[PDB]
This record gives C-alpha cells, structure tokens and sequence, in this order.
C-alpha cells in the first residue's frame, strides 16, 4: 500500500491521459460539427438561396 | 414596366443574394469563431494531479 | 480529508473559463455574421442602386 | 449576372476549401495537442511514477 | 467499416437541353451550415461532459 | 414580360414574407447555437484538466 | 499509507466520476446539435425546400 | 460478436428526366416541424439536468 | 498551494483577449469588405451612368 | 457580391488558422506555466512523485 498509493499515483497520471483523452475527444467532436456546420452545412444551403 | 417591375424585383433580390453570401461568408468565419473555442479545449491541457 | 479542496473548483474555473473563452468566440461568430449582414446588405443595395 | 452566381458559387466552393482545411486544422490542433500533452506526460509519468 | 454504401456517389446526370426559363422564386437557406448550432450540438453536450 | 414581372412583384412579396421566418429560424438558430457553446464549454471542463 | 491510498483511491473514485460526467458531456455534445439546433436547421431547410 | 449492418442504403433513383416542358409543377415549401428535435434539445438540457 | 494551479486560469483569460482581439479585428475586415462593395459598386454604377 | 465573400474568407480563413493557432498558443502557454508548478509542487510531491 506503499505499492498502492503507487499504482494509484500511476493511475491518476493515466487518467490525466483519459482527462485529455476526453478533453481532447469533446474538441474532436466540437472541431467536426465546426467543419460540418460553419463552412460546409451553412455555405451549401445559402449557397442554393442565393441560385433561386 | 417591363424594366422597372423586374427591376424592382432584382433590386431586392440582389439585396438578398448578397445577405445569403454574406450569412455564408459569416458562417465560414464563424468556424473560425468556434475554432478559438477549440483552441482554449485544446490549451487546457494543463494542470496537475488533483488530491 | 484525503481530497484537498477547492483545487478541484480552481481546475473546474480554468476549464470553464478556457470553456467561456469558447462562449465568447461562438458569440463572436455571431458578430462575424453580422458584420457579414452589414456587407451582404450593402452589396444587395448598391447591386439594386446600379440595376436601377 | 450568370458571373455573379456563378462566381458567388466558386466563392463559397472557395470558402469551403478554407473551411475544410480549418477543420484540418482542428484535427492536426489535436494530433499536436495529444502529442504536447504526451511531452507533458514523460513529466507527468515523472510526476508520481505514472502516466508513461 | 466501408465507405459509401451501395458504390454510391453523386454520378453525372445531364438531359435533353430544356430551356425553360425559371423566375427562380428562392427558398433562401438561413441553414447554409447552421453549422454554429452543430457546434453547438456537440456544446450542448460538451456543457454535459463538463456536469458530468 | 411586365404582367409576369408585376406578378414577379408580387412574388417577392410573397417571398421577402417567406424568407422573414427563415431569418426567424435562422435567429432561433443562434439562440441554440449560443445554448450549445454554452453546452460545449461546460462538457469540454469538468473533468479536472491535466494531471 | 491507508490514509495515503485513501487519497489515492479519491484521485481513482474522481477518475470514475471525471469519467461519470464525461461519458455524458461527449454524449450531450454528440446530440446537442441534433435537439436544438436539430429543430432551427429543420426549419432552416424546410424554407429552402418551400422557396423551390 | 455483433456483426451487424447498421448501415441500410438510402436508395436513390433519377431516371432521365425527360423534356419537362408540361409547365403545371405548382411550388409547395411546407417545412420543417421537427418539434422532436426541440424534444430532443429539451432531453439535452434534461440530460444536463440529471448530470447536474 | 502545493503546485500553483491559477497559473492556467490566467492563461485562459490571455488567451480569451487574444481569440476576441482577433475577431475584433475580423470584424473591421468584413466593414472593410462592405466599404469595398460599395466602391466596386459605384464604379459599375458610374460605368452604367455612362450608358444611360 | 463575388469579391465581398471571397474576401470575407480570405481574411476570416487567414484569422480562423491563427484563432485556432492562438487557443493553442493559450494551450501551450498554459503548458509552460504548467511545468513551472509542476517542477515545484508536484516536484516536492517529488520527494514522493516528480516533474515535466
């Protein structure tokens, strides 16, 4: 248990791995509903509006 | 009238063309907008180990 | 208490404040249409001025 | 006024190219990003024996 | 894990050359990437990751 | 081409009514769109940063 | 070292409610933008599909 | 072992268009409601609720 | 206190003046995008004036 | 209605690069403070744990 606030001390630098693994995930899903709205979803719309 | 009726037409509806260009201009820099959004998420990285 | 405090609520503030940082550029992409409103009308109504 | 829609419509195909290569750059922010929080995380397996 | 379902992509049509005139009555697309709001989509669930 | 442009009149009156709530939708829109940055910047930070 | 590895198991039980929070904030941000902006991008098209 | 295709094909067709010159087509623009969507970005912000 | 923590939240607050900054300056360059249709413009309106 | 878009995407693209370019410069600030604690707080959790 001096070998298990170790593998915990271990864990919790994984888990700062999974933090911005989750983070980073979050900004991955963020960063494709950015490209998929902003630019694509909204120029390709009014981009008909403005032919009719 | 043939002129004036359908340039009365043409008038507004050049006036919405560019505002829907403009709405799509502003909407491709506003992935911009939300791309410095992504960069503070991307910042945050960061920190120290918690208790 | 195991747990320190108010640690967690800092790192909480900083990623709600890195996330308030995100608030104000999706606000700020909405200034951007604006000012793109403020073009798109004022191309529309010289555009209508010159096919008068 | 077949050059304006047309022209209009390679401005948006244009804009798109852009925006695209943003949500580019939001993916290649995120491989750079989980590459930084790697350099920070030989520190941070440093940091209480841990996070590899 | 294939892509494009069926083979499909969007394949060249062109017809016999109608020349009807169209008044082109626009729906305009305000929706041109609303993209903002899928963004904020994946913000109205990066708010429930931050709860969470 | 004047009786199809002065009924053309009419349709942008017809129009410029259609494309008021499609502005209307489109300012619902941002109302949501500010929701979801809103959203975004809570779910991105609670999970306590690097560490 | 109880004491200690009873941090050590906060830092493991907050990973599991980092994780907790997390696991709904992806899934918040993966919906949001097919709730809110999932019925103003429906009327968005809904006009363009009127203004044809 | 779920194997399983998620994925059905949306299945397109266009048959070539003949000479469109009969000119009865009368426009309809009858969108969007979706009121599930705005369902749906209210079990977001309950979702939230819950997480909260 | 045992590491300082705030340090990040300081960043985020630089880091917000420096996304706002920029857009600020987007801002400027769509009214100077709208100043450049309005000279475009009137110089196919004085172009125009020359026929009529 | 061509040069006022296209120049609108010239200038927001060039500033949405940098946008994202300066989240990322507040990230790697952050990252460098960050270090600065770390090599000091959980750099006397050192004596314990260590740095980077």
């Amino acid at each position: 248990v001096e070998l298990q606030e170790l593998n915990d001390r271990f864990a919790n630098y994984i888990d700062k791995v999974r933090f911005l693994e989750q983070q980073n995930k979050i900004l991955l899903a963020e960063l494709e509903q950015l490209k998929g709205q902003g630019k694509s979803r909204l120029g390709d719309l009014y981009e008909e509006e403005m032919r009719e | 009238d043939v002129d004036n009726a359908s340039l009365a037409r043409l008038d507004l509806e050049r006036k919405v063309e560019s505002l829907q260009e403009e709405i799509a201009f502003l909407k491709k820099l506003h992935e911009e907008e939300i791309q410095e959004l992504q960069a503070q998420i991307q910042e945050q990285h960061v920190q120290i180990d918690v208790d | 208490v195991s747990k320190p405090d108010l640690t967690a609520a800092l790192r909480d503030v900083r990623q709600q404040y890195e996330s308030v940082a995100a608030k104000n550029l999706q606000e700020a992409e909405e200034w951007y249409k604006s000012k793109f409103a403020d073009l798109s009308e004022a191309a529309n109504r010289n555009n209508d001025a010159l096919r008068q | 006024r077949l050059q304006d829609e047309i022209q209009n419509m390679k401005e948006e195909m244009a804009r798109h190219l852009r925006e695209y290569q943003d949500l580019l750059n939001v993916k290649m922010a995120l491989d750079i990003e989980i590459a930084t929080y790697r350099k920070l995380l030989e520190g941070e397996e440093s940091r209480i024996s841990l996070p590899l | 894990y294939a892509s494009s379902p069926g083979g499909v992509y969007a394949t060249r049509s062109s017809a016999v050359r109608l020349r009807s005139s169209v008044p082109g009555v626009r729906l305009l697309q305000d929706s041109v990437d609303f993209s903002l709001a899928d963004a904020i989509n994946t913000e109205f669930k990066n708010t429930r990751t931050n709860e969470k």
